[PDB]
């Protein structure tokens, strides 16, 4: 099985720098071209670079967005690919797709998320959405977890430690009008079950290595 | 560079219809590097991207079969013949041959079902929060078809201009229908003035506006 497993992003201030890796696995990595692709809600999808096999003199080639401040490179032996950048841009911020041709097409790994920004990461407090009386329509109740003033993306939810999946909706973040995230997960239970089962969110903000986990309990 | 021009930015279709989606180059694009070998992919949210088409028209190894690809000289259309409820997310050409590389913008297929009406919930502040000194006031719209509504925030019947946001999810992969949030955010001290904290929804479901409220201390 073909993987791609990105990784070096994260937070960077503007101006610095970062270098991604991707190391390549099942496959003979050294007969194939490799790229880099990146991606924001604002530009779309963007090609990033490419380097090609050894017989062509590693040839690389560059968007002309990031001429002169990235550089791709390819270590055959440990079957990995790099990308370093230098003299980074807020406008570079996004996620980065390590990428390998087959002949007439690339396949992707699952990309990390590269944030240029001047903040400093900021792990969030977590508090209830208490399910009540009313709030409650026809034996289904709703409760939640509101996870409030983040930086940056992502933070994760699972319910009862992934054995409540069923009925749970957890909404992109939003980002505030301070410069931080904001992002509620709430679940939809049977009434009765309020009293007899206990409902936990369980909130991991891995930038900060924050791991929480908060018992929702109805309002008294 | 060779640009592609996807058409169009989005689309909603029930399950079955035919679905057709272009990417367009100009007369002066295909003069100065031919008529290319585009390939086709789609996007779920959150997911790498994942190959259709590629060459133009080869379905791509594992693709089902109600997908194709084909088109001559500056047009060329990805064509979904009988579209099914998996088959919401972003589809986009890429120009991966002649360099510099494009994408083209992309075109964002919605699932169309029939309507169907929120259902809502209100949750007041915890005790946490305002120990901090913030009111955070949270109005849910569970499982509802379309997209579009409306939520007003109403405090001692005042209608709030300003100070609301809302967060909605993706299609839902298992009835189609949409969430949404709509958080409220006020200082301990506007929350501890006013009593009445209502959000009032507005949806093609309902036949009248639903509201649900709450005053403060239990």
């Amino acid at each position: 099985e073909v993987q791609l497993v990105e990784s070096g992003g994260g937070l960077v201030q503007p101006g610095g720098s970062l270098r991604l890796s991707c190391a390549a696995s099942g496959f003979t990595f050294s007969n194939y071209w490799m790229s880099w692709v990146r991606q924001s809600p604002e530009k779309g999808l963007e090609w990033v670079s490419e380097i090609r096999l050894r017989s062509d003199n590693y040839a690389t080639h560059y968007a002309e967005s990031v001429k002169g401040r990235f550089t791709i490179s390819r270590d055959n032996s440990k079957n990995t690919l790099y990308l370093q950048m230098n003299s980074l841009r807020a406008e570079d911020t996004g996620i980065y797709y390590c990428r390998t041709y087959f002949y007439s097409f690339s396949y992707w790994g699952q990309g990390t998320l590269v944030t240029v920004s001047s903040a400093s990461t900021k792990g969030p407090s977590v508090f209830p959405l208490a399910p009540s009386s009313k709030a409650t329509s026809g034996g289904t109740a709703a409760l939640g977890c509101l996870v409030k003033d983040y930086f940056p993306e992502p933070v994760t939810v699972s319910w009862n430690s992934g054995a409540l999946t069923s009925g749970v909706h957890t909404f992109p973040a939003v980002l505030q009008s301070s410069g931080l995230y904001s992002l509620s997960s709430v679940v939809t239970v049977p009434s009765s079950s309020l009293g007899t089962q206990t409902y936990i969110c369980n909130v991991n903000h891995k930038p900060s290595n924050t791991k929480v986990d908060k018992r929702v309990e109805p309002k008294s | 560079e060779l640009q592609m021009t996807q058409s169009p930015s989005s689309l909603s279709a029930s399950v079955g219809d035919r679905v057709t989606i272009t990417c367009r180059s100009s007369q002066s694009l295909l003069h100065t590097y031919g008529s290319p070998y585009l390939n086709w992919y789609l996007q779920k949210p959150g997911q790498s991207p994942k190959l259709l088409i590629y060459k133009v028209s080869n379905r791509f190894s594992g693709v089902p079969s109600r997908f194709s690809g084909s088109g001559s000289g500056t047009d060329f259309t990805l064509t979904i013949s009988s579209l099914q409820p998996e088959d919401f997310a972003v589809y986009f050409c890429s120009q991966g041959t002649h360099l510099p590389y494009t994408f083209g913008g992309g075109t964002k297929v919605e699932i169309k079902r029939t309507v169907a009406a929120p259902s809502v919930f209100i949750f007041p502040p915890s005790d946490e929060q305002l120990k901090s000194g913030t009111a955070s006031v949270v109005c849910l719209l569970n499982n509802f078809y379309p997209r579009e509504a409306k939520v007003q925030w109403k405090v001692d019947n005042a209608l709030q201009s300003g100070n609301s946001q809302e967060s909605v999810t993706e299609q839902d992969s298992k009835d189609s229908t949409y969430s949404l949030s709509s958080t409220l955010t006020l200082s301990k001290a506007d929350y501890e003035k006013h009593k009445v904290y209502a959000c009032e929804v507005t949806h093609q479901g309902l036949s009248s506006p639903v509201t649900k409220s709450f005053n403060r201390g239990e």
